[PDB]
DNA sequence: CCGTTGTT
DNA sequence: CAACGGGCGGAACTATGCC
RNA sequence: GGCAUAGUUC
């Protein structure tokens, strides 16, 4: 995904416009569930990976199951899925959030 | 004294005008910065500019320090009369 | 031929169908010699650039040489072109005596001054073309009433 | 100059090699990538009174799906190609049993020759390319997104999937530069693949009409 | 260069070729008046044309009340101190802002440019 | 400019036709002379007369700079590089004059 | 006047009054303008 | 100019222009030229004197007025294209005086520089502390006030 | 600077100093005393002359050569002219032209006039003036990816001309055929197709909108560009483009042509 | 100012 | 290359002359 | 009743 991003965005511009504000959602989750950042957590990184993979299937823009429709949906949600994976990376979840 | 050398891509008139306008813009901006940094913590212009309500630092500069250069069609004021701006100036006067 | 000629001077007289070369009008006024026409136009003959500028205008005088034929050429292009020739020539003389530069004069003997004023117009045009005087601006308030 | 003429011939040859590679014909890597010195050595570094005389540079190549379907790339030596030159080329194609051919022109072709090229369209297919139009590859320009020619099976599947009649697709003229580069006739559909700022990729379709 | 006129009809003299003596003749189209010229050059065209205005500057500009005056540039001829000055004051002068000077002493009219 | 240009070209061609000596009789090339390619017709209206004419200039330039072999190499390199006679002359002149400035 | 009749169809495609496709997905992604925000990708710029 | 100032042969309305560089003298008796009065500066001193000022300030019961000021050759009418051959001074007692020499050949002087404003813009107080669009807007809104 | 010279149009008037037409039948006894030595060394024909003088500053600024000028003249006029030229050694650079109804003086004035306004010594036609300045923006600079994966911005000279001829500039040697671009939409169309014209139109609209610092969502830009370039040819938003659409007459009648459209239908 | 149609 | 024809902001409020 | 012209507000 990093290589795909570097092809899509030469001249290195990170700023982009996408529908869900993942960082603010994470901040809201932390404050809602009274997460203490100084303690070890109970989140399994495999659970993180599986949850992201299952979530990406429910964000459907092009509905279908033909190869043409699947290609259309992948093209329609490529950038947002790249952003989603980058944010919900397991190491970032374990260290930062 | 013809000692001015033209800048590449520009005419002699163009380079002279560029230097003059640059000097005057530097003067106006420096006086504006002085006027800004000499304000007070109770000043109402600062109150209405810092909070973003209405006004700007250029307006404060024009009120306090210097109104600045006046331009017509992007150039300095032209020679309406024969080689002079007004009947109160000598001919061929390029001063500020 | 156009590339060698360069610039030519023409005059748009009122109540005439299209343009006329200036030497034709000067001849129609009654001046035949190029020396006399250049006396009326170029005041100081020690100006070779002005002389060269006016030379292509005089090269249109290779054909026309007399007042009668010049008047015929001028009057050929009236508001209603005539079926005869004497009426056309009379119309040409009438236009050059009544509608060209009325402020100089309208009497019978006004040609000697109309020629000088037309020469002044041509001279000022040459000065403008040579870059010796600034072109006028319509927004100057000395040029308004 | 001789150096400039060699350079122009080499650039035209390289662009035509790239064109044939894109059109699916079988051009090898060494033919695709020739240095200027290699071309000078192989076919004359002196054009004027030299071995390369806008002839012997003609290219015959066979399509990757059918060695029987082959294409010519002819180099007329005349600044204005004429009716008799077109007839000579068509005779050579007929005798070699070749259907399609390209023709790179020095300056231009007379309208009579162009119409005599159009007339034999079902019998033979010939295209005119100017010398200036091939010094560069328009496909490599960054403003030009990738184009893919779609088969009739892929068109039919696309139309059925979206329930579209061919009137309802965007169009592209048969005189388009890229359309001429790919050699596309009316009724074929091209596919455009380009990156997007809001999605990351976007596939469009154009109908040649 | 200049224009020369016939003495009979007073018309412009065009150049005509004498294909016998290999000589240049100026002849008019009205009469048969011939001449031999000394310039030997039909046409001259200079495209630089950076004419020095000292030929075209009149000495009468010294009476202009609207012109600046200086006393640090004495006249070369009569040694008069005060001297009016101005720029090219003409179009087709590129962009040169060189100054020009005219002596203000009556009947001197010295017009130089340092 | 096209219509005026075409008319100018046609005019130029017609004036040139009208300014010909009426029969363009195609005289043959000139035979030799130590020079290389002396049978060449490669430059229109250049001659073996001109080749010999230039040889003098090379020999005298070399002789004062200080041989007929080096003269023929200078000539032949110039003869290959050349395509028009006035240019062939121009090259010969330029070498002799500027090398004279180094012989000085 | 140029774009007065361009609409989003229930097919999710963008078509004019003659049902000619303009975009297969509106805005090339299919989302509405008033619901998107500025964000940073955070994996493009960092070195290896 | 002497004849026009004496008001003997040439009316005060006539304008005379000398184009020094181009050697032309132009005299206009036309109707429609627009002109404004200016004071006359002879060497460096105004021709207007305290005697004129006193005779003016005794204007009642003295039949001395603007016409008698004009007839004395003190003021003059200058139209637009005669203003191109004149050197003006904005204020007498400030620009005629000895300074670092800018111009020592003044030919006229302004009566008061605030007479460049029209009827509706002569009611704005401190117009030189304002912004030009604001002065224009007030010139517009002065014709709508109710009195 | 070499490419700057290659890409800027220049006729003979840009470099000539002065010209004149003489009458000199004698090859040896030349009216002008300056050319004597080399004209004698050089030496049917016509007795008239066309002597021109080339300005040294402009001659040496463009890195031009008198041999190059002579060969260009030969290419332009063929061998029906004669040309003899001095060299830069002398302070006066001289070119002398002679011909190898139809009178000589009027023909020489047409030769001079054509040779001064039609010669095209160098450059590309219709390209008037070409600038050359370092970029100062991150979109006009070349940005690469190093071997360690970062983005590094490089400053390289970029040119900015006046007048457009895109194909020749692209075909020029030592010119990048990928990033070179113009701002004439019709030229981009006729050179690169319809997709390129769409992308370029979007970039031009983005530039004009964002010059003011303002922001407009990309969807609206994309929609306008797709609407303009949907049918394969450029569709100006005028009566022409609006009525070119195969829509109903009632939509066209309400826009810049009512009665004419209704009566045609 | 610039899209049609004529004339050449 | 020349001539011809259509196209040119949005609302709102007073008054006066004339058919 | 309608046509035209002028002025003014945003
Ligand atoms: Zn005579
Ligand atoms: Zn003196």
């Amino acid at each position: 995904d990093r290589e795909v991003l570097r092809v899509i965005f030469p001249t290195g511009d990170s700023k982009v416009v996408l529908p869900c504000n993942l960082l603010r959602m994470i901040w809201n989750a932390q404050k809602i569930f009274h997460i203490n950042p100084r303690l070890p957590s109970d989140l399994h990184p495999i659970k993180v990976v599986e949850g992201v993979k299952e979530l990406s299937k429910k964000l459907v823009i092009v509905n279908g199951d033909d190869p043409l429709s699947r290609q259309a949906q992948e093209n329609a949600t490529l950038l947002f899925n790249i952003h989603l994976r980058s944010t919900l990376c397991s190491r970032r979840m374990a260290e930062e959030f | 004294n013809n000692e001015l050398e033209p800048t590449p891509g520009n005419t002699l008139r163009q380079t002279f005008e560029n230097q003059v306008n640059r000097i005057l813009n530097d003067a106006r901006d420096k006086t504006g910065s002085s006027a800004q940094k000499s304000l007070s913590e109770y000043n109402n212009f600062k109150s209405m500019v810092v909070s973003g309500a209405k006004g700007s630092k250029i307006n404060i500069s024009q009120v306090i320090a210097v109104v600045g250069q006046q331009n017509v069609e992007g150039k300095r004021i032209p020679f309406g009369f024969k080689h002079r701006t007004l009947p109160h100036f000598i001919k061929d006067d390029y001063g500020p | 031929k156009k590339s060698a000629i360069g610039q030519r001077i023409v005059a748009t007289l009122p109540y005439i169908k299209q343009e006329v070369p200036i030497i034709i009008v000067f001849r129609a006024l009654g001046f035949v010699s190029d020396r006399d026409i250049l006396e009326h136009i170029i005041y100081d003959f020690e100006d070779p650039e002005m002389m060269e500028m006016v030379k292509p205008s005089l090269d249109e005088a290779f054909v026309i040489q007399e007042q009668n034929v010049a008047l015929n050429f001028i009057g050929s292009r009236g508001a209603k072109p005539g079926v005869t020739k004497e009426k056309r020539i009379k119309y040409a003389k009438e236009v050059l005596q009544k509608e060209m530069l009325p402020h100089v004069g309208v009497s019978d003997f006004c040609e000697t001054k109309k020629a000088y004023f037309l020469g002044y117009m041509v001279h000022r045009l040459l000065l403008a073309a040579l870059g010796r005087r600034e072109l006028d601006d319509r927004d100057h308030y000395g040029n308004k009433r | 100059d001789d150096e400039e003429e060699t350079y122009r011939l080499w650039k035209i040859r390289k662009t035509i090699m790239q064109l044939c590679h894109d059109r699916g014909y079988l051009v090898t890597q060494d033919g695709l990538d020739q240095t200027l010195e290699e071309f000078k050595a192989q076919f004359g570094g002196k054009p004027s009174e030299g071995r390369p005389r806008r002839t012997d540079l003609t290219v015959l190549v066979a399509h990757n799906d059918d060695p029987t379907d082959q294409m010519f790339v002819f180099f007329p030596e005349e600044p204005k190609v004429g009716i008799k030159t077109i007839k000579v080329y068509c005779q050579r194609m007929q005798e070699e049993n070749i259907t399609r051919a390209l023709i790179v022109v020095q300056q231009g072709m007379t309208p009579s020759a162009k119409q005599s090229l159009v007339d034999m369209a079902p019998k033979y297919i010939l295209e005119q390319f100017l010398q200036q139009e091939l010094l560069i590859n328009i496909t490599e320009h960054e403003l030009v997104p990738e184009h893919v020619v779609m088969t009739k099976e892929e068109v039919t599947e696309l139309l059925a999937r979206y329930k579209l009649r061919e009137n309802q697709l965007p169009r592209i003229q048969a005189g388009d530069p890229v359309a001429r580069y790919f050699g596309i006739k009316r009724g074929q559909v091209v596919k455009i693949i380009r990156p997007s700022e809001t999605a990351g990729r976007y596939i469009t379709y154009r109908l040649v009409q | 260069v200049g224009i020369r006129f016939c003495q009979e009809c007073n018309n412009m003299l065009y150049p005509k070729e004498d294909k016998e003596n290999r000589i240049l003749l100026y002849a008019c189209r009205n009469c048969d008046y011939q001449q031999e010229a000394d310039n030997s050059c039909i046409y001259v065209n200079k495209i630089t044309h950076e004419v020095d205005e000292l030929t075209q500057i009149i000495a009468d500009v010294s009476q202009d009340p609207t012109l600046p005056r200086t006393e640090d540039h004495p006249c070369q001829k009569c040694g008069h101190k005060e001297a009016v000055f101005f720029q090219s004051h003409s179009a087709r002068a590129e962009d040169a802002m060189r100054l020009y000077y005219v002596c203000t002493a009556p009947h001197c009219g010295h017009r130089w440019t340092e | 400019d096209e219509a005026h240009k075409e008319e100018w070209n046609l005019f130029y061609q017609k004036q040139m036709q009208l300014r010909k000596g009426k029969d363009p009789k195609i005289e043959e090339f000139v035979p030799p002379c130590p020079l290389k390619e002396a049978s060449s017709r490669r430059i229109p209206r250049l001659t073996v007369k001109a080749r010999e004419h230039c040889l003098r200039l090379l020999e005298e330039a070399l002789s004062s700079n200080r041989l007929r072999a080096k003269a023929v190499e200078l000539e032949h390199e110039t003869f290959r590089n050349a395509k028009v006679a006035n240019l062939y002359k121009a090259s010969v002149l330029k070498k002799v004059a500027d090398i004279h400035r180094a012989s000085k | 006047k140029s774009m007065e009749s361009v609409m989003v169809k229930y097919d999710a495609t963008v078509r004019n009054s003659i049902n000619q496709v303009v975009q297969l997905r509106y805005g090339e992604d299919g989302l509405a303008g008033e619901s998107v925000e500025f964000q940073n990708l955070a994996t493009l710029k960092p070195s290896n | 100019r002497k004849l026009r100032r004496q008001m003997d042969i040439i009316v005060s309305e006539v304008s005379m222009i000398r184009d020094i560089r181009e050697r032309e003298i132009r005299i206009y008796t036309d109707a429609g030229r627009i002109c404004r009065p200016l004071l006359i500066v002879e060497k460096q001193k105004l021709l207007l004197k305290k005697r004129h000022i006193d005779q003016l300030k005794e204007r009642e019961y003295n039949n001395y007025s603007w016409q008698d000021l004009v007839a004395s050759g003190v003021v003059e009418y200058i139209d637009t294209l005669e203003e191109e051959t004149v050197m003006l001074a904005m204020t007498p007692d400030d620009l005629q005086e000895k300074e670092v020499a800018y111009c020592s050949t003044y030919t006229h002087c302004e009566i008061h520089p605030s007479m460049i404003l029209g009827v509706c813009a002569s009611i704005i107080p401190f117009p030189d502390h304002n912004q030009s669009p604001r002065n224009t807007y007030q010139s517009a809104m002065g014709k709508q006030a109710m009195g | 600077k070499d490419i700057l010279c290659r890409l800027e149009h220049t006729t003979l008037r840009k470099v000539t100093a002065n010209t004149a037409i003489y009458y000199d039948p004698n090859p040896q006894s030349t009216v002008v005393a300056e050319d004597q030595e080399w004209v004698n060394v050089y030496y049917r024909i016509s007795p008239w002359l066309l002597r021109v003088e080339l300005d040294r500053k402009h001659m040496t600024d463009r890195k031009l050569t008198m041999e190059q000028i002579a060969e260009k003249i030969n290419a332009g006029f063929g061998d029906d002219l004669n040309c003899i030229f001095n060299d830069d050694n002398a302070e006066k650079l001289v070119l002398r032209i002679r011909i190898m109804k139809m009178d000589d003086d009027v023909f020489l004035r047409c030769i001079e006039s054509n040779m001064l306004t039609d010669m095209t010594l160098q450059g590309i036609e219709q390209i008037s003036k070409v600038y050359m300045h370092l970029p100062q923006t991150d979109n006009k600079k070349k940005i690469i990816i190093t071997e360690d994966g970062e983005f590094k911005a490089l400053q390289e000279w970029i040119l900015e001309t006046d007048g457009v001829s895109l194909m020749r500039v692209l075909s020029e040697k030592d010119v990048d055929p990928v990033r070179t671009t113009s701002n004439d939409i019709v030229e981009i169309f006729t050179v690169l197709g319809i997709e390129a014209v769409r992308k370029a139109l979007e970039r031009e609209l983005y530039h004009v909108i964002s010059f003011d610092g303002s922001y407009v969502n990309y969807r609206h830009l994309a929609l306008l560009c797709d609407t303009m370039t949907c049918r394969g040819h450029l569709m100006a938003i005028t009566r022409h483009g609006v009525n070119r659409q195969d829509t109903g007459p009632l939509m066209k009648c309400s826009f810049e042509e009512t009665v004419d459209v209704l009566m045609e239908a």
